[PDB]
Formats: C-alpha cells, sequence, structure tokens
C-alpha cells in the first residue's frame, strides 16, 4: 500500500518540479528556512537559559511566518484563484511580507 | 491699584480697516475647498491596476 503511494508520490512530484523552474526555487528557500529554526532552538536546548525571551521569540516567528507566506504563494501560483491573476498574488506577497519584518524588528 | 466707582473711564483706539480685507474671509475658505477638490480629481484619475 504505502510503497505504491510512496513511489507514485515521488515520481508525480519530481516531474512537477522538473517542469516548472519556479518551484524548486521556492522549496530550496523553504528547507533552509527550516534549518534556521532548528539550530536556533538547539541553542536554547543546549544551555539551559531563558533570559532574553522576546529576542528568542522574534527570530522563531520570522522563520515560521516567512515559511507560511511561501507556502501560500506556492498554492496560489500553481492553480489560479478565480478573480486573482498572477501579477497580484506577487504584489500581495511583497506587501504582507514587508509588514512582518517591521513588526519583528520592533519586537527585539 | 484702582477702585470701583472712582476710576471707570473710557479707552480710545483708532484704527483702519479697508474694503479689501473685509472680503478675504470667504475667499480663504473658498481657496481651501478649491484646493481640496483637486486632490480628489488627481487621486481619482490615475492608473493603479497591476494587470494589463
Ligand atoms: C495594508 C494596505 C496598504 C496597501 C498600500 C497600497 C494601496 C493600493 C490601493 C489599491 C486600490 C484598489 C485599486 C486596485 O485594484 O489596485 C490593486 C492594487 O493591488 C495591490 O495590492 C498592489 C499594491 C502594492 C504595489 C507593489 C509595490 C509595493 C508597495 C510598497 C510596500 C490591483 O488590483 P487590480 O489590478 O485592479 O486587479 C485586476 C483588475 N481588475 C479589473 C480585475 C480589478
Amino acid at each position: 500500500d504505502f510503497q505504491e503511494t510512496f513511489k507514485t508520490s515521488k515520481r508525480a512530484y519530481f516531474a512537477q518540479i522538473e517542469k516548472y523552474p519556479k518551484l524548486k526555487l521556492i522549496d530550496t528557500f523553504c528547507f533552509f528556512l527550516v534549518l534556521l529554526g532548528v539550530i536556533q532552538c538547539t541553542f536554547i536546548i543546549l544551555i539551559r537559559d531563558n533570559f532574553p525571551f522576546n529576542a528568542f521569540l522574534a527570530g522563531f516567528i520570522i522563520c515560521v511566518g516567512q515559511f507560511v507566506l511561501l507556502m501560500s504563494l506556492r498554492l496560489q501560483l500553481c492553480n489560479s484563484f478565480p478573480g486573482i491573476s498572477k501579477n497580484r498574488a506577487f504584489a500581495e506577497f511583497i506587501v504582507a511580507s514587508l509588514i512582518l519584518h517591521f513588526v519583528c524588528l520592533h519586537f527585539i | 491699584n484702582l477702585i470701583s466707582q472712582v476710576a471707570n473711564g473710557q479707552v480710545l483706539i483708532k484704527y483702519d480697516y479697508p474694503k479689501s480685507s473685509f472680503f478675504k474671509k470667504p475667499l480663504s475658505i473658498a481657496c481651501y475647498i478649491f484646493t481640496a477638490l483637486m486632490g480628489v480629481f488627481v487621486l481619482k484619475t490615475l492608473n493603479m491596476n497591476v494587470t494589463n
């Protein structure tokens, strides 16, 4: 069961990546936005200390929220929403990705 | 230091007030309304579409 769904999903995903040269750029950005959050929590687990807690929480929020806006751009960029073009999803990505950096520079 | 009923008096001021500046108040309001409509004219007719 899971072998068939596994190899089916690997092949049907890798063909989709090799078709469009926009998708591997998104996913290459995404994976290293996961590794930033992982080692940034590893600093907390390594030495037991919790003192500048807001400065901990700001970078972690940058990693998670910045991951999510990429996944929304990917979902909206493969299949188009009814009424929204592909020139407007990108501008909304710029504006809403540009508010979040300011409110995570005030917070540290 | 001056008291109620013994220092009442008057005070006299002489001044001038031309017919030019008598009519400047409604032209001041009217110039702010006129410079307020043109912002709606420029703001309304200006291209902001991102599609073609
Ligand atoms: C929190 C709110 C702050 C927003 C500040 C910008 C205010 C823009 C106000 C737009 C007024 C509505 C008019 C409009 O529709 O323009 C939007 C406009 O689409 C956009 O949203 C793009 C605006 C951003 C431009 C990109 C530059 C980056 C801005 C600096 C951070 C584009 O959508 P449209 O092009 O109209 O969609 C297709 C055309 N139809 C006929 C189908 C409608």
